[PDB]
RNA sequence: CGCGGGGUGGAGCAGCCUGGUAGCUCGUCGGGCUCAUAACCCGAAGGUCGUCGGUUCAAAUCCGGCCCCCGCAACCA
RNA sequence: CGCGGGGUGGAGCAGCCUGGUAGCUCGUCGGGCUCAUAACCCGAAGGUCGUCGGUUCAAAUCCGGCCCCCGCAACCA
RNA sequence: AGCUUGACUGCGAGCGUGACGGCGCGAGCAGGUGCGAAAGCAGGUCAUAGUGAUCCGGUGGUUCUGAAUGGAAGGGCCAUC
RNA sequence: UUGAGCCUUGAUGUGUAGGAUAGGUGGGAGGCUUUGAAGUGUGGACGCCAGUCUGCAUGGAGCCGACCUUGAAAUACCACCCUUUAAUGUUUGAUGUUCUAACGUUGACCCGUAAUCCGGGUUGCGGACAGUGUCUGGUGGGUAGUUUGACUGGGGCGGUC
RNA sequence: CCAUAGGUUAAUGAGGCGAACCGGGGGAACUGAAACAUCUAAGUACCCCGAGGAAAAGAAAUCAACCGAGAUUCCCCCAG
């Protein structure tokens, strides 16, 4: 499923409005995207699926500290 | 990305500043590979007081041990066995790791990623100047010898 | 290709950073010296269009200190240009005067002028570096 | 303006035109003239004396240059050709070597039926 | 029609208007009437505006 | 309505640029010339260089108002 | 039956639209070139603007009756 | 033909005409104006067509309001597109 | 490399009158020179090619403001800028080329494993392209929702409102 | 190479069902507007996931108003 490993952006839906409000059903989808991340106490590549705000918020905590709030919900990476 | 660098970066690198990269750069290059280390007040702690003193130094020391890999092969000219036919154009297109396992066996003790060859992947017969990687500006210049078998 | 006496003039005046109104008037004696007792200009450097018929502004100011009767009258660049005295007298009477020029050109402040009136005033003698007050 | 000491004049001369370009020995062109924009629009258009007056704007526009020595290397046969060379012999460069590579084939493509 | 609608604003300071028509393609000059003024109550002049 | 820039010899356009320079092609006439229309060439007549006012030693150019025109995008009373 | 368009020298077309001045080509007539005809060169004439009436200072033009020609329509059962 | 701007502002008893919206006439009163010596006349044109309701929005004037207070935006009111 | 803005600084700009390849304006008449001068040698920058400018130097310590014909005064000194422009610093952007770490890999090989799925690891090939999310211009009957008037000697057509 | 992935065994919990109610995730149209596109119908029907006996929300970065009141929830007014 789209759904950011990390911030846990799953796809919301809302409204395409067109000039004359014209409401038609569309679906807002995270930008995920597949990457290779390096922890280094273990010393092994992890791959992800992220979003970009997702890799901003491994980038300001600790990569490792965001891995082991993965591990207290219990999916593994 | 403020990261702060523990390595000589070439050209904006003097081991400990804390310049400002783009975020590609350090999360795919500088970190994975030890060079440098994004910037939290917890480990420049540890910069300023643990590494800046001798930590920045022991990088550098095994730097000057390279200098001698530089120079393990006194020689510089490795004598290599390989099939070919006439006028030249050896039997197989050769690798990197066929001057890997060879050098190795004859001397320096080196692997495949380090071995760096200007000249395509030597089609060509006879003497030519195969260049290694010790140091980022430290090179060795080896003329190894593909005659035909 | 300058020569001697007004090389260390301009290298006395760090042209970026714009004086206060409180030493500049002092700045200016570190300028002057010569033969003859010089005067001080003072370009004003308005943001008005000149190409407009509607923003034609002059007018005289008495200066309480003379040199009397100062006209002036801007031209085709919407910058307009006077002298308000020697520079050999007291320093607080340059101080004044010039005070009330800014008055009296917000005299004449035209209607049809947009924007922030006075741009860059620059008060500079006869052979000597310009120096803006703010 | 590279100041540029040699050069090669080129002249394509047809049968009813000629352009007079000037080259160094490189090939990179520096300059040309026509005597189809010198006006002769027509019948003088493939004339001998317009070849003269192409060879003289063509000695302009190359003064940038200033350009001592000249090959010379004409091409086609036609009304110009020869006093083209002439002009330029005095319009006060010195003319090192006159040469023909005129593009003769040995029965390649064919050539038009036409005229009549 | 291509009669072009007018504003006869004031002469005083108050903004009160008159509005009329006038074919500008036929009289080019602009319209110097007295009107009365309602907010002063008096009569000025009133000037042309558009 | 808001915006952009034009009126230039019988026609269009350049010159508007950073102000002092009315030229080019087709057209009319006369002439040279060929068998001859034409091609080619010389010269002349032909323009308040939109209108008024202002700035200036000088404006068709700069500036303001305006007549008209072509084009652009918007038009939910 | 109705809609739209048109009727202009001898022929074939513009100008009607937004009223005051009718043009282009061929043709016709006179001259020239040729032994002569054609072609070509030069000059000129020729139009009740379908017809009648009205509105208008003024009608080929705006409007209506009528005549002729052309296209469309003339339909569902 | 001379002189001028009543093609005026605030109202308006009493009537006409319409299902209604709405349209039309109006002596007279107050301020002030033009013309005339004066009495008086003028709030368009001999009269009857020349025109569209509302919503929304625009421009100008008016402290009427303006969500804690002082202001402002935005509304209301008037003129007007 | 190449555009643009800007800073410092050096240049840049001949109707005609005329010694002047001078834009307006502007305070005022001394600057200039021995922190090595007028004249000239010579290359260059600019060039409506009229005449500016200029590094080094034999030389050697001078040069010249109102004065004059001008609408203007002399870049002798200096101020704010208009045009044209040059070196530097700086700021980002648009292209070109190379590289490898992101990423892709429906290439080969090895392992999980007797599994052409897949995951991982070597290596090779591309390569900051591609592809994906958000915003956005165009196209869009492929698709969906709908509109498509009344009067009328029945309706349609014509006409009317 | 170490290490992990993978694999075997033991221990514990879960799965399905159930009338309505409850919270969250997706989400119509007919209809009204005397047509219809904004809008309404309605976040209703319906589908899905989860939970309890109730569930939810909940102890103010809440209002009020220059005087004060004090978590949430439900009912009557406020008020069509």
């Amino acid at each position: 499923s789209r759904v950011c490993q990390v911030t846990g952006k799953r796809p919301v839906t809302g409204n395409n409005r067109s000039h004359a409000l014209n409401a038609t059903k569309r679906r807002f989808l995270p930008n995920l995207h597949s990457h290779r991340f390096w922890v280094e106490s273990e010393k092994r590549f992890v791959t992800l699926r992220v979003s970009a705000k997702g890799m901003r918020v491994i980038d300001k905590k600790g990569i490792d500290t965001v891995l082991a709030e993965l591990r207290a919900r219990g999916e593994k990476y | 990305m403020q990261v702060i660098l523990l390595d000589k970066v070439a050209n904006l690198g003097s081991l400990g500043d804390q310049v400002n990269v783009k975020a590609g750069y350090a999360r795919n290059f500088l970190v994975p590979q030890g060079k440098a280390v994004p910037a939290t007040k917890k480990n420049i702690e540890f910069f300023e007081a643990r590494r800046a003193e001798l930590e920045a130094k022991l990088a550098e020391v095994l730097a000057a041990a390279n200098a001698r890999a530089e120079k393990i092969n006194a020689l510089e000219t490795v004598t290599i066995a390989s099939k070919a036919g006439d006028e030249g154009k050896l039997f197989g297109s050769i690798g990197t790791r066929d001057i890997a396992d060879a050098v190795t066996a004859a001397g320096v003790e080196v692997a495949k990623s380090e071995v760096r060859l200007p000249n395509g992947v030597l089609r060509t017969t006879g003497e030519h100047e195969v260049s290694f990687q010790v140091h980022s500006e430290v090179f060795a210049k080896v003329i190894v010898n593909v005659v035909a078998e | 290709k300058l020569t001697k006496r007004m090389r260390v003039i301009r290298e006395k005046v760090d042209a970026t950073k714009q004086y206060d109104i409180n030493e500049a008037i002092a700045l200016l004696k570190e300028l002057a010296t010569a033969k003859f007792v010089e005067s001080v200009d003072v370009a004003v450097n308005l943001g008005i269009d000149a190409r407009k018929s509607d923003q034609n502004v002059r007018g005289a100011t008495v200066l309480p200190h003379g040199t009397g009767q100062v006209r002036y009258r801007n031209d085709k660049n919407g910058i307009i240009h006077t002298t308000i005295g020697k520079v050999d007298f007291d320093a607080d009477k340059l101080k004044e005067n010039l005070e009330a020029l800014l008055v009296a050109l917000k005299k004449a402040k035209p209607t049809q002028a947009k924007g922030v009136y006075i741009k860059k005033v620059s008060i500079s003698t006869t052979m000597g570096a310009g120096v803006a007050v703010d | 303006r590279k100041q540029v000491s040699d050069g090669v004049a080129h002249i394509h001369a047809s049968f009813n035109n000629t352009i007079v370009t000037i080259t160094d020995r490189q090939g990179n062109a520096l300059g040309w003239a026509t005597a189809g924009g010198s006006g002769f629009r027509g019948s003088r258009k493939s004339t001998p004396f317009a070849a003269q007056v192409a060879a003289e704007r063509c000695a302009d526009a190359v003064k940038e240059y200033g350009i001592k020595n000249l090959e010379v290397m004409v091409k086609g046969p036609g009304p110009g050709r020869e006093s083209t060379i002439r002009a330029l012999n005095a319009a006060g460069f010195r003319i090192t070597n006159i040469t023909d590579v005129t593009p003769i084939p040995h029965n390649g493509c064919r050539p038009p039926k036409k005229r009549r | 029609g291509i009669r072009e609608k007018i504003k006869l604003v004031s002469s005083a300071g108050t903004g009160h208007f008159y509005t009329t028509t006038k074919n500008k393609r036929t009289k080019p000059e602009k319209l110097e009437l007295k009107k009365f003024d309602p907010v002063v109550r008096q009569h000025v002049i009133y000037k042309e505006a558009k």
